[PDB]
RNA sequence: GGACUCGGUGAAAUUGAAUUGGCUGUAAAGAUGCGGCCUACCCGUAGCAGGACGAAAAGACCCCGUGGAGCUUUACUAUA
RNA sequence: AAGCGAGUUGUCUGGUAGGGGAGCGUUCAGUCCGCGGAGAAGCCAUACCGGAAGGAGUGGUGGAGCCGACUGAAGUGCGGAUGCCGGCAUGAGUAACGAUAAAAGAAGUGAGAAUCUUCUUCGCCGUAAGGACAAGGGUUCCUGGGGAAGGGUCGUCCGCCC
RNA sequence: GUCCGGGAGUGAGGCUGCGAGAGCUAACUUCCGUAGCCGAGAGGGAAACAACCCAGACCAUCAGCUAAGGUCCCUAAAUGA
RNA sequence: UUUAGGAGUGAAAAGCUAACCGAACCUGGAGAUAGCUAGUUCUCCCCGAAAUGUAUUGAGGUACAGCCUCGGAUGUUGACC
RNA sequence: GAGCUGGAGAUACGCUUUGACUCGGGGAUGUCCGAAUGGGGAAACCCACCUCGUAAGAGGUAUCCGCAAGGAUGGGAACUCAGGGAACUGAAACAUCUCAGUACCUGAAGGAGAAGAAAGAGAAUUCGAUUCCGUUAGUAGCGGCGAGCGAACCCGGAUCAGCCCAAAUUCAACCCCUCAAGCCGAAGUGGCUGGAAAGCUACACCUCAGAAGGUGAGAGUCCUGUAGGCGAACGAGCGGUUGACUGUAAGGUCGUUGUUCGUGAAACGAUGACUGAAUCCGCGCGGACCACCGCGCAAGGCUAAAUACUCCCAGUGACCGAUAGCGCAUAGUACCGUGAGGGAAAGGUGAAAAGAACCCCGGGAGGGGAGUGAAAGAGAACCUGAAACCGUGGACUUACAAGCAGUCAUGGCACCUUAUGCGUGUUAUGGCGUGCCUAUUGAAGCAUGAGCCGGCGACUUAGACCUGACGUGCGAGCUUAAGUUGAAAAACGGAGGCGGAGCGAAAGCGAGUCCGAAUAGGGCGGCAUUAGUACGUCGGGCUAGACUCGAAACCAGGUGAGCUA
């Protein structure tokens, strides 16, 4: 029989203390404002890299949009102009790489804008 | 410990062994009684359909 | 010695089966409604169940009493190769040698053999052997 | 004589937590952290009550409770 | 010698009362060759692994032991039960020093002195807030002595304490 | 298609559709059954908001498309015919 | 200074017995028991609901059954067309 | 044994080696109260009256039974009864009832009293002295016929032993034998990090005796135990042969309590007023009575041994840890106070204090030097020493930005325990986004619980109470009580019940079965069949408050009424 645990239920309440980041006042040593802090910690964090995608998302639909409208420029109305090419598919990051090389639509341009008739 | 309740200790207790158990099918009887004929060659251990789970505390124990 | 091991004297020999389960201690696990508080679980001391109901209506048999109910020799592997170890006195393996409450004769028929037997029975079950396996008459109370 | 300058002492009832403005709306409709909009340089102390569904005992007015106590009546009934 | 699956298809749903099921570890006990003076156990912090819980790398400090695999036992584990005590609290330095029935000062002292002391002036009670007897407290009264603390400022005054 | 058993729950719900009952066919009032829903899971649409149009997931990728919802802006998407 | 507890006191209020007497306090009888209600502790892998009916001096009480998990099973009996 | 009498261990004072210092047992000065009792009578306090006597003051005063002295009554923590007697609860409430004869009161003695050798239990035409538990029987009965209480029939041992009202005990020699003071009791050391290391290493010795422990780092060769055995003066204590003694003189009716029996279909304990019969082949009952059997005879007790108890003296256990454990690891201090009656909180410096001379601010508390200290981040209110609150600075951002909080998100100052445009300590701001517990259909709520820290944190524990997974024992299966062994045991053990053919009210029947006038039917040995069972953790449940707590109300006893009267 016997125990005595007022001296390990210390470890536990900082094993969970890891998260004792830039909070507010002191809560990085609280006692209060750390396990619930922790609890508030513990929400879409368990998301919060992958539901992101729509947050990131929240970029290429401003630069796709119509940047270059130079030339004729919809996207939207526009993207049937992709899927128009021998052999398309990719999409995305592909957008992050446009942030690069203007000329990723020069003769990328009319090579589907009438890529119909 | 067990009392086993005697009242329902008689009535209907016996076991059987690996089939189904028994009852008592108990009719109306007592007075009046000019009418009817089937039942009256049906009484005994008539078996109810499974309800003998709560008799068990009745007795079961050196019967 | 001690450098890369753990033991040194077997008995760490495990097992190759099981045997208890997970018990329980009611009220656990900081957690769980469970049951119902009210009445239920502590005490309680009569039944789980409705009360003395449905007991009541029969008019009731008595004759209860210890009286007697016999048991049984089974009759099978008894009046065959078996010679001399069942008298009313030496057979005691399965509660024959108790006297006082009868044993009654109970056996089937046909017989192709015979025995011996301090037999103190004359039942009417086993009139279809009770010469055809052997042994006397001798009526006794 | 208390509310303001200064020396010392300063507790209790209570309480999750305040980057603690509002509308109109919405919500188990009495929302300030919600919606949509507008708006303030942040802080200290004096003073005031609309404010947190003000505080205290988990309404004791009531009902539910096969709760208790208390008094009376020829209530069933014990009884000097 | 205790049973285990890639190759693959649907299920692998989220789950409140529940069913089958794995563990982290502390205390008791088995075997202790043991692990620790370069000092482990007490504790403070560093991105290896783990189904989560947790097991890991090292110093720091600390002072004498401590846990391990196969194992069973034990009051085996919520911060959270308007709980209970122990301590820190904040209301917050504000309200308040008590019946609003005046006081100034010379001077003794010394650590500085406004409330002590030697004292001229003021005023409140004086059928009183006088003195003795009644109950009570028991150490009040003194020769006086020191602030740790108390007299809800404090003080070189007590009837604190000797 | 096919029963015996160790053990549950807590009996007091809501709404849209389906029709009446008490009813100025009035009431997230009240009774009923029948699909769903929330008591046991998140979203877009819906300003955010239990049953409504679409859709219920093994943990990780700033990879693709569908339905609703939108193609002027605050935060996506042709004021194209 | 006797009266006292289920009695006395009493100007009757149903006031008091020592700051609450609708019958003192304290040690003791049992924790009044409780369907009320607060709670009933570390971390989990696959499955899953009732406020419908019958019962009740019986109702947010409780029993059981359709309703969940598991052991065994049902050699053609499934539901749709 | 020769030295010093308990904590403010008390400096000093004083005594030694034919008895100071501590003491074993038989005694003694023994203050007020306790029975104490001269009187008063509110513990620490006041009076008469006789013996004594240099004028002072010394010997003592109270009730009961053989009565004329004396002997006894005191206070008691658990053991038997007796006068003894409710009660919350349950039956889901609810007067017979369960608690039960339990709380309390009062009487007795020994640490043993209580039943215990009889007008008896049983039942085949047997057996003797009480009780306990073992098994049965958890049967018969009881019974608002309800929960429920619950013998005898067969069993173990401690024990299987005699006599009492009218024709043994007392002092002692010897003693197997206990009781404290107390007697000896074993067997080698060096070097390091360091406090001498019992850790690294080295070899012998001690052995029927090698459990706990102290001396700075766990030691058999430093030591107390353990095996070997001893001890008187005083006495008990379990005594063995014997000396002073003499070891053989009432059933019954009516009303009811109990017993298992709530009392009625039943004798049996006994009482309220009535009957004192039988009187010996007469008499007490077999559960009322008839008939026959069985056994015991008015008339009074003793019986030690075990069963059940736990104030003290050694020793012993898979417990706690000084709010843990009894409240007490030197306190139930002070006290709460109207009264019996309720009470803390709190431990710890290292082996050892060596708890400390010497110049400073200061009234001093508190702080300097420096030894002490192996080690003084032990530190003269003292181990290590985590934390809400609380103490300061700093690398960075911030008042013009708005939501308790959030996570990511480009930037933004810092760093680079691996130039490797890669990160560590972070923030203006963006999507927006409402807490947890948890009795809730139901919210994110203002629905409630929450300032924090440290712990307590509950359906389990004994019970053949039962059913069931797995592993195993067996297929003809499995054991209680303790008697012998006895730091494990254990075989020996059929008391015994459960499984077992069943059905039937049962009787009894029968491998098949209740119906009656009986091939047609429900169950069964049966059966295209397990006939099993014991141990353990375990599904639910059970006998108990036994998931805990929160209620005003019912009771026994006891305490003042100085509060209002």
């Amino acid at each position: 029989p016997r125990a005595k645990t007022g001296i390990v239920r210390r470890r536990r309440h900082k094993k969970v203390l890891k998260r004792a980041k830039g909070f507010w006042g002191s809560r990085s040593k609280q006692y209060r404002n750390a396990f619930q802090t922790l609890l508030n910690a513990a929400t879409y964090e368990y998301r919060d890299r992958r539901n992101k995608k729509r947050d990131f998302r929240r970029l290429w639909i401003q630069r796709i949009n119509a940047g270059a409208r130079l030339h004729g420029m919809n996207y939207s109305t526009f993207i049937n102009g992709l899927k128009r090419a021998n052999i398309d598919l990719n999409r995305k990051v592909l957008a992050d790489i446009a942030a690069r090389e203007p000329e990723a639509f020069k003769a990328l341009v009319d090579a589907s804008r009438n890529a119909r008739q | 410990p067990k009392m086993k309740t005697h009242k329902m200790a008689k009535r209907r207790i016996k076991i059987t062994g690996t089939g189904k158990v028994m009852a008592f099918k108990s009719g109306k009887r007592h007075q009046n009684t000019g009418k009817s004929g089937d039942e009256i060659r049906g009484k005994g251990k008539g078996f109810v359909l499974a309800k003998a789970e709560w008799a068990r505390m009745k007795l079961m124990l050196p019967r | 010695h001690d450098l890369k091991p753990t033991p040194g004297s077997r008995k760490d020999r495990k097992r190759v089966g099981r045997g208890p389960g997970g018990t329980d201690k009611t009220a656990g696990r900081g957690h769980k409604g469970q049951k119902s508080r009210s009445g239920a679980g502590k005490g309680a001391f009569f039944e789980g169940g409705r009360s003395r109901l449905i007991a009541r209506l029969p008019k009731r048999g008595f004759n209860n009493v210890g009286t007697t109910y016999e048991v049984v020799k089974l009759s099978q592997l008894q009046d065959l190769e078996d010679t001399t170890f069942d008298r009313d006195t030496l057979e005691a393996y399965r509660l024959v040698r108790r006297k006082n409450r009868p044993v009654k004769l109970l056996a089937s028929g046909e017989i192709s053999r015979a025995v011996t037997v301090h037999v103190d029975a004359a039942s009417a079950a086993a009139i279809k052997a009770v010469e055809a396996a052997g042994g006397r008459v001798v009526l006794p109370e």
